[PDB]
């Protein structure tokens, strides 16, 4: 009885899901679930109460966009629900009770987050066996590595693993709450410089989208300020969806600099960089020379140009200078940790370590504590 | 004249007495014995006309008993059973390369079309003439043959109220990494060097085939002038042929075309070059590639994005992926080794479509398989082929077990409580889900920084209290599986290479574009009729599967094939030869599966002295198991004695024996004795009792 | 043992042994024979007197006289067994055993006995000409007397 | 039957083995057994659960190092027979069962350390035949002499055996507990005077090696004491498996004088060149004349540069004026055991003083307190 | 001339200065140099630039808390020198010229910390004398006795010390690094469990309150748990300074467990009971008697209700049973040694082991190394 075990990688943003042996997801859309809230004038055109990701991003401008999971910690458990029950029948049209399936997590999340969401994958959709998996191991998985430091930004945590042949340093593992959606949020109050104004939640995405297709990570910040205003090189125009052009300047790298930077959101946080460095300099001596030449990224968040060389000098300039600092920067960054996830769900040694429906209904939902992780 | 025929009545069974059997009936000038439903053949290197038309009525079913043992007996054999119990089989050709496979094929098909008197008319069903073409596409040099099967080649001979129809035929367990890999003072398959051979010269200046020595995909074996038996006229029948299939000039240009295009893929090197952040990959000469492209209807930069670039193609955005110099050399093997299996069935069925039979119709199986290999160094392939011989001799283990039951059924009811104990830890051992030997390789080609130490570590670890498997002493990079033909020591050295398979949807895609008709229509067919998996071994599997259930859906029953010493000498051969070829074939199981058989006569003969039977003309009825008792005190434990006859189990049949020649040697020591005393005795009547009489008449007068 | 005793032959016993093993250490010599049967006295003469003995048995003694007595044939060679051992090679009731048959059984098997024995055995064995002896007349010529 | 004999030098910190007649030992490891101690996250790479002496030095940063010969006695039998069974197999690749094997001891240890140790390698290994000789006649079969005081100071033991002309002089044996392990726990305890910190078992190596490639013995202590503290000619730097350099000042023969002065430590009992002096005072007059005239050196901690001179001018001062003292300092100090073992199991005189399977079988284990020493 | 001498035990997370002769310490507040981080935008608020440790504590939300000390090693020595300075006038109000000051420090700490220390309070304040002692020995001399071993666990160290009626066995001085401050970073990494998110110092320092006034240590640990994960009794409510109401539950008392089991951290190291044996079986058996029977205690961190009778517990699975362990609780585990200090520094034979100006002048700051301890 071959079944391939689903793989969904419910990030903080964006869902990615799919079966277990594909190179890539088969589904990809954000996890947004949306409410109208205007009044219905036409009769019978008032019964689609709410809807899910792609749909509410068909039609932004007649609802609100609320994101069920919010800097990593799920916040309203319905609105998740409703995007499984979307991404397993609506989307992969696969019924999940004929399927194990493989979920992630940040490193450092609540408890009560996982014990529920394995009750509402036993109880609800009633999958035969589900396993939770730390974001970073799948990451390592992915970039076909077994040592250094997986740095996973996604839109709602940035946290560093170290890991050295398979043995996590678990005292080493660090997270911050600075991540995607922060950035997104400064980018709109930034913009306000010049004048445009963003406040609904479909302004917001259009900032995100802002972001992602403009915004970049300079080498040096005081020469780069210098430049954009000492010219007009670096400024660059943007449509929005109504045909309206706007310009944007230094604010175009002044948007992601506050992952190296966090004081310009006020937190007493330090940058990535400074992160990584005090997680190596976390871990033994023979573990650290390994770790300083493995350095490996993932997430969204660390897709924008410039981000390895300006980390790569950063580390260098805190790591002693006889040491060979090598970043990995994959093409992948985005959903590495579900190609991960994909291998480690398709290894016929793994067929042991799931969570079976007898475990879970005769020791209770508290060994997703136990045999994760 | 020497029968035997049956060696299941003989007082015991042993490998030596079976082996002076078949010695005794190759000086008999007998090649084939009926051991019951099984039959063993050996190689006479001796041409017999045997019979002819004739034979067919002479060695019909009539009279099993008393007919000579032959190979055309199941022909008649297959039709008294489906005409009985209304239900087809299949017929298996198992043994080593040489050992008259294809010879016993053609017999057999030969009776089978003789024995309606149809063929002669006709004989247009066009059959068995691509017999060669599949034998060159098919076979390779082995170091211990120049001509060995390496693909289970299956023909459907098709049936429809007593009138032959034509033939379907398949192939079931191809080895793909013959194309790529090769041991020493081996080569690869024989028509790529027939294709060399016999190359015209205007494929000479049109494709760039002047390195026919320095292919990589060739001169790999180190020399391959070993089959010089083999020679350009090969090329010129099998061409013969090749258009006497109804091939159009077209077809074999484009096959030889596709032809040249693997072997210049073969001949690809890449570069450790350096990139931004890291050392990838990268081609050393573009001219190669160019070449391939042009004699292939195909963009070159598709090959170099397609052998250099892995695609992560999602819905939103497509992402190319630099390639390591190992995973690119994976590719271009994965994807040579594609392009012939395409070709192989390409083949296959245009050859099935021409001569299509009728469908719905009743149906024979002949199935030409492997033989148990056994090397002086074991590799990944010799593992696969044991395994499908693992199979089949649990299927044959089967078969041997229901002979047996339901010869004990016919004697007594109750005799069918006897078990048996098959080799399924074997096959668990090789291919179980979990933790299979397979299924931890399939595990380690994906498992990051994975190399053969980390492979053979895990499988000594997971199979350590194994009784099968045996780990090494020695730090070496081996273990050992005890098979049923006994001991086999594997190398790991070189596994990861030989399984990463994996062939991505854009090379798919860039093939199904392509500019030619032939490829482009072969590829469309590969992806419409497309779960699976992506290794040689998962591969492997799913083909055994499949065959494995096409023979459960008919009857099993088939024959072995022994060889003589391979030096081509008739009637002549070593009985440690003998013993090899029985051990690799499993007909040495049988005697295992006797675990009892010993006869009644004998009981009622000599095993009398001991009480010192009083009676003569004993029955069955004598006091026959407490006999025993009242002589050896041994429990009833024989299965029993009466008429039916198998009871006497091997330790207290040597126990018996010992006996009896104890008793023997004490009559002996009695006998000496009582001659001793006749003797004298004489002496003592000689000496006064015919002398002191004479003394008296000397002294009187 | 002397206890159950066959009288028949305890005469011819006691006649041998008396011929035999008199007043003395156990050697026998011409001497006693000679004087017991003709001690008046004869002339010499040397028709056939040119070779007595040749085959002596050994030593004797009234120790071995006595357990020899007891122990070699006196109430031995039972007809059953007789029967038994010459049977035991023999499936045949009538008792053929084919003298090559014996041959081999003899110089083949256990301690080996020379042809001359099998000639001894067969210059007293009434065998047919197929060679298979029998012995049912063998035992009743043994057990009746001389 | 030719069959070369083993001889297996397992000392206090490093197991020297090779066959009988070679010139070096064949195999040279530390006698460590590594554990991991962190959690795998990797699925497939959680089974080597011990490393023997180098794959553990190999992996120091992820397991735990322990020695199972502490002081010269055996400690923890299922580690040491764990690397008797390692360097059988997996480094000679050799079977046990078909060679002979020498072993040493130290000369005060324990009866049922011989016990054990006869029994394990005769019941394991199934050795037709095994040998335990003290290390320091070995010392002087490898000098090539046959008087003299043996000054063997492993890791584990510093032990003199007076010897003259091959009769032991089993009374004037004098062992200390003070070796090369406590020099190097020292060298960790004074480190921290210029703060640098080491704890763990890698670190402890790391200071190991610092010990190994920068300490000496000066002639002096006073006058070097000054000359450290009064200039920067003695200062050396060192480089940690992380690039980070370090200075090291006066510690640099400070930690090897406490073998002359051991009061350091808090030890009550004397230097070696007292201990050696004492020994040759509890000898005979004309015993005493050749052991002053012929010291001879063994051991790896008695290779610091400039050991010789210094004991020299200790017993020197110590032995009357008029006497010649010359100490034997040959460039072969490490494994000078072994080669005198080696040359002693290679004596075709020898073969009748081994412990035979039979012997060992009908009389038992107490026989190795027969026919050893 | 009368003139009390002052007694400054810096410790590494609080100062407790007081005049000698007192039975308590004068001022005590934690050692926290804060610095404003925001941008000040009412003009004349904007001078206060630097706010000392209870200021500092005024005023946590707006301005970063920086410790001088950290495990035991003075790191920033502007902000001690600030300091000092605070304690000595804006504190007491007592010029510094006009007293001798006495101060403390942890037993293997580097030279260059005394040297700087020295010369920081003979150049800046000018005190005619100073003297540096070890904790523990005071913390004997508060408890009024002369023998036994001295747990002083601070936030910064922890150390033991055995004395044997006034000589003490250097040899024998352990020393730890896991201290309160790491207990604390244990707590704000493991109430993330329940889903509080503790990242600023401020959080920091909420933290270690929370640690002050709940944390416990239960005498075993796998009951505890069960208890613990088997009902509600031990869950306890605390309310943050916004009043926001948290629940602890089973983190109540693993917080303090790692002392005993510090592989939670990580640290190869083993716990303060085993560190505690260890250090009494360096000692000779004569000592070993009397350090059995007179185990005391100091520093703050062992203030944790049922440290004493879970650590009387280990001892004595630990230590023989014939023997009587008897471990010494005193009340004033805080600043007991500054009580010791304020009894030595009180003793008019103390008068001629000061270091006056005019040694100091003449030999340079090395003597500090030379007349303490
Ligand atoms: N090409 C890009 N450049 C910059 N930012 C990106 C890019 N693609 C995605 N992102 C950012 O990454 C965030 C989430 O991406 P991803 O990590 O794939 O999902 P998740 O965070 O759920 O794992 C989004 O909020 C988006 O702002
Ligand atoms: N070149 C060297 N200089 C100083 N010390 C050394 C040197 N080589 C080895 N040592 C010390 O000698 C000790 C053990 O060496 P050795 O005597 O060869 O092994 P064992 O003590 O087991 O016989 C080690 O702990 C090491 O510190
Ligand atoms: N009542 C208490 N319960 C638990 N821990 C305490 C208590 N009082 C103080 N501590 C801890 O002791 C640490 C320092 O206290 P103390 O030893 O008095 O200062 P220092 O370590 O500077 O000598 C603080 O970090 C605090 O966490
Ligand atoms: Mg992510």
């Amino acid at each position: 009885d071959e079944t391939t075990a689903l793989v969904c990688d419910n990030g903080s943003g964006l869902v990615k899901a799919g079966f277990a042996g594909d190179d890539a997801p088969r589904a990809v859309f954000p996890s947004i679930v949306g409410r109208p809230r205007h009044q219905g004038v036409m009769v019978g055109m008032g019964q689609k109460d709410s809807y899910v990701g792609d749909e509410a991003q068909s039609k932004r401008g007649i609802l609100t966009l609320k994101y069920p999971i919010e800097h990593g910690i799920i916040t309203n458990w319905d609105d998740m629900e409703k995007i499984w029950h979307h991404t397993f029948y609506n989307e992969l049209r696969v019924a999940p009770e004929e399927h194990p399936t493989l979920l992630t997590e940040a490193p450092l999340n609540p408890k009560a987050n996982r014990e529920k969401m394995t009750q509402i994958m036993f109880e609800t959709f009633n999958v035969p066996a589900m396993y939770v998996a730390i974001q970073a191991v799948l990451s390592l998985y992915a970039s076909g590595r077994t040592t250094g430091i997986v740095l996973d930004s996604g839109d709602g945590v940035t946290h560093n693993v170290p890991i050295y042949e398979g043995y996590a340093l678990p005292h080493a593992i660090m997270r911050l709450d600075l991540a995607g959606r922060d950035l997104t949020d400064y980018l709109m109050k930034i913009l306000t410089e010049r004048g445009y104004s963003f406040v609904t939640t479909a302004e917001r995405e259009i900032v995100r989208d802002i972001k992602e297709k403009l915004c970049y990570v300079a080498l040096d910040f005081e020469n780069e300020m210098a430049t954009a205003a000492s010219s007009s090189s670096l400024e660059k125009s943007y449509e929005l969806p109504d045909g309206q052009v706007i310009t944007i300047g230094n604010e175009r790298f002044r948007c992601p600099e506050t992952l190296f930077q966090p004081s310009f959101i006020g937190m007493e946080s330090a940058g990535i960089h400074e992160t990584t460095y005090n997680s190596i300099m976390k871990c033994d001596i023979d573990i650290r020379k390994d770790l300083y030449a493995n350095n490996v990224m993932s997430g969204g968040t660390t897709m924008y140009p410039g981000i390895a060389d300006r980390m790569q000098k950063e580390i260098t300039a805190l790591a002693p200078s006889t040491m060979k600092i090598k970043i990995i920067a994959p093409p992948e960054r985005k959903y590495s940790v579900w190609i991960g996830g994909s291998i480690l769900a398709s290894l016929s040694t793994f067929q042991q370590m799931w969570i079976t429906k007898q475990e879970y209904d005769e020791a209770g939902p508290s060994i997703v504590h136990r045999k994760c992780f | 004249e020497d029968g035997v025929e049956d060696m299941t009545q003989l007082e015991d069974l042993q490998e030596t007495t079976v082996l002076a059997n078949l010695k005794t009936r190759f000086e008999r000038n007998l090649i084939y014995t009926y051991i019951g439903s099984i039959l063993v053949s050996v190689n006479p290197y001796r041409m017999f006309a045997i019979y002819g038309p004739e034979q067919v009525q002479q060695y019909s079913g009539r009279a099993l008993g008393e007919n000579p043992p032959h190979l055309f007996a199941i022909a008649n054999l297959a039709f008294a059973k489906m005409l009985d119990a209304k239900q087809n089989q299949c017929v298996i050709i198992s043994g080593e390369s040489g050992s008259g496979k294809t010879e016993a094929t053609k017999l057999i098909l030969r009776c089978l079309a003789a024995m309606n008197q149809r063929r002669d008319v006709m004989q247009q069903i066009k059959i068995l003439e691509a017999t060669p073409l599949l034998e060159a596409f098919g076979n390779a040099k082995t170091v211990r043959n120049d001509n060995s099967s390496r693909f289970g080649k299956f023909v459907e001979i098709f049936l429809e109220g007593g009138v032959i129809c034509g033939a379907i035929t398949s192939q079931y367990l191809l080895e793909k990494s013959r194309i790529v890999f090769q041991a020493k003072n081996e080569r690869n398959y024989h028509i790529f060097y027939e294709l060399l051979a016999g190359l015209p010269a205007q494929l000479r200046q049109a494709f760039s085939l002047q390195e026919a020595e320095t292919y990589y995909y060739l001169n790999q074996g180190g020399n391959c002038e070993i089959a010089g038996k083999s020679d350009a006229d090969d090329f010129r029948r099998l061409l013969a042929a090749m258009e006497v299939l109804g091939f159009t000039s077209e077809d074999q240009d484009s096959i030889f075309r596709i032809l040249a295009s693997i072997l210049h893929l073969g001949n690809v090197y890449f570069e450790k070059h350096e990139t931004d952040a890291q050392e990838v990959a990268s081609v050393v000469s573009a001219r190669e590639i160019q070449a391939v492209a042009e004699l292939l209807q195909v963009s070159p930069e598709g090959l170099q994005k397609a052998i250099t670039f892995k695609v992560t193609e999602t819905i939103r955005e497509k992402i190319f992926t630099p390639l390591t110099v190992e995973s690119a050399v994976d590719a271009r093997d994965a994807i040579a080794k594609v392009l012939y299996a395409l070709l192989f069935g390409w083949l296959i069925t245009r050859v099935n479509a021409l001569v299509s039979p009728k469908q719905d119709t009743l149906s024979i199986a002949i199935l030409d398989i492997y033989g148990f290999e056994d090397l002086s160094f074991n590799s990944f392939e010799q593992l696969c082929i044991n395994y499908a011989n693992e199979n089949l001799q649990y299927l044959f283990n089967k078969i041997v077990f229901q002979e047996e039951q339901e010869e004990y059924i016919r004697e007594q009811m109750d005799w069918r409580e006897i078990a048996f104990a098959d080799n399924q830890p074997c096959i668990n051992l090789i291919s179980l889900k979990p933790y299979g030997i397979l299924r931890i390789l399939d595990d380690q080609c994906c498992f990051p920084q994975a190399t053969d130490h980390t492979f053979l570590q895990k499988c000594h670890y997971h199979h350590g209290a194994n009784p099968l498997y045996s780990k090494p002493k020695m730090p070496l990079p081996e273990f050992t599986i005890k098979h049923y033909a006994g001991k086999v020591t594997y190398q790991v050295h070189k596994f990861l290479d030989k399984n990463h398979d994996q062939v991505r949807q854009d090379v798919l895609d860039l093939f199904v574009h392509s500019r030619t008709r032939v490829v482009a229509h072969l590829f469309s067919s590969h992806a419409a009729q497309t779960y699976k998996a992506h290794t040689v071994a998962a591969k492997f599997q799913q083909s055994l599967l499949d065959l494995v259930e096409k023979m459960e859906r008919c009857n099993p029953l088939f024959v072995r094939c022994l060889k003589p010493n391979h030096k081509k000498e008739p009637g002549l051969f070593e009985p440690d030869v003998m013993m090899a070829q029985l051990r690799y074939s499993g007909v040495l199981e049988t005697v295992r599966i006797r675990k009892v058989r010993l006869p009644f006569q004998v009981f009622i003969d000599r095993y009398r002295c001991l009480v010192a039977l009083k009676l003569n003309v004993p029955a069955d009825g004598d006091m026959c198991v407490s006999l025993l008792s009242r002589l050896c005190t041994v429990t009833p434990d024989m299965y029993r004695v009466g008429i039916s006859k198998l009871f006497l189990k091997e330790h207290l049949h040597q126990l018996l024996e010992s006996m009896r020649e104890r008793v023997q040697n004490r009559a002996a020591l009695t006998l000496q004795r009582y001659l001793r005393g006749f003797f004298i005795q004489r002496h003592f009547r000689s000496l006064r009792r015919k002398i002191i009489l004479l003394q008296s008449r000397a002294r009187g007068f | 043992v002397f206890a159950m005793f066959d009288q028949s032959q305890i005469q011819e016993f006691k006649e041998a042994f008396n011929m035999i093993d008199q007043n003395r250490d156990g050697f026998i010599d011409k001497e006693d024979l000679h004087d017991m049967l003709a001690s008046l006295g004869k002339n010499p003469t040397d028709e056939y007197l040119d070779a007595m003995m040749n085959e002596a048995p050994g030593p004797i003694n009234f120790t071995m006289f006595l357990t020899m007595f007891g122990e070699k044939l006196n109430g031995t060679d039972p007809e059953d067994v007789i029967r038994n051992a010459f049977a035991c090679f023999d499936e045949e009731a009538t008792g053929f055993i084919q003298e090559d048959y014996l041959r081999e059984l003899l110089t083949t098997m256990g301690d080996r006995f020379t042809d001359e024995e099998v000639d001894e055995l067969y210059r007293e064995a009434p065998i047919d000409k197929k060679g298979n002896f029998n012995y049912i007349e063998f035992t009743r010529i043994l057990k009746h007397g001389a």
